[PDB]
């Protein structure tokens, strides 16, 4: 499960995978508790929408979702696709994810105003248009 | 009472989630 | 250990601060 | 104090001031409690750094600081200065904050990829280079 996911996104820490997995479990548990609130509770609609909007802002949900959609759409992979080298590859800035890891590690890459040299940096939706070369 | 406790539990879990994602997308 | 209660409070107070700031800099976006 | 902060920064509700004031008190209480952990406690060091980094990323802190600086540098006004109208005025994009409020509310302003029409929106450090006309 992991080694495949870690393979397709060129993740070398087994620990990165376990953090993303716990976050998926966190979101699941949070949606379950929200769904167990009284449906007459205005807190439930509001905090369900807070969680949805947050996952949009992270780019973890790329499509309009309901709370029931979260089991399908919220996966370790959806988080992995947010890592800076995978983003770079999708933007065509690097031929391969492995080349993007090297570009990032060697200091060639900037997101917004910041030099990022950590390939585990997750690119939010606000930032995904602002990946640039330092050169 | 029970409704406030249910709300507080959800607020702590969501804040913790916000915190965890924030650490991953910051320098 | 003996610092667990004080650590766990700080963890909770900080995650709440991060949430409070996050809300003030938030937009309304829905993808297609 | 509430009335004067609102006037300086053209805030039209009374509640944004209290949101910012509670946040300033959250930061002070958090910094006091961190200082009560042992100086050698790695948790304290990690969480002091995270807190400093967060306030930098918000632009609330504009200069390299330590926890002992938080008492002074973290004010309601330092938060107010992050509101989109104030940021625009400081960038010279509007002659006045009131002008900026209008540009914003009328849909003329984008921050990063998003149209922002709420003058209470806070511009993080990441976003402040990316306020553009529509």
């Amino acid at each position: 499960r992991d080694t495949q996911v870690m393979r397709t996104y060129h993740i070398q820490n087994r620990e990165d995978y376990h953090k993303y997995n716990r976050i998926c479990g966190d979101i699941r548990r949070l949606a379950n508790k929200l769904s167990l609130l009284p449906p007459t509770d205005p807190f439930r609609r509001k905090h369900e929408q807070l969680l949805l909007d947050k996952l949009y802002a992270m780019g973890v949900l790329t499509t309009k979702s309901k709370i029931s959609d979260l089991e399908n759409k919220v996966t370790v992979s959806a988080i992995c696709r947010r890592r800076l080298p995978v983003i770079m590859h999708r933007l065509k800035m690097a031929e391969t994810i492995q080349d993007a890891v090297k570009f990032i590690e060697q200091g060639h890459v900037r997101v917004g105003p910041n030099l990022i040299n950590d390939p585990a940096y997750l690119v939010t939706r606000n930032m995904e248009d602002y990946v640039t070369w330092v050169d | 009472g029970p409704l406030q406790k249910a709300h507080s539990e959800i607020s702590e879990l969501y804040a913790n989630l916000v915190y965890k994602l924030d650490v991953l997308s910051s320098v």
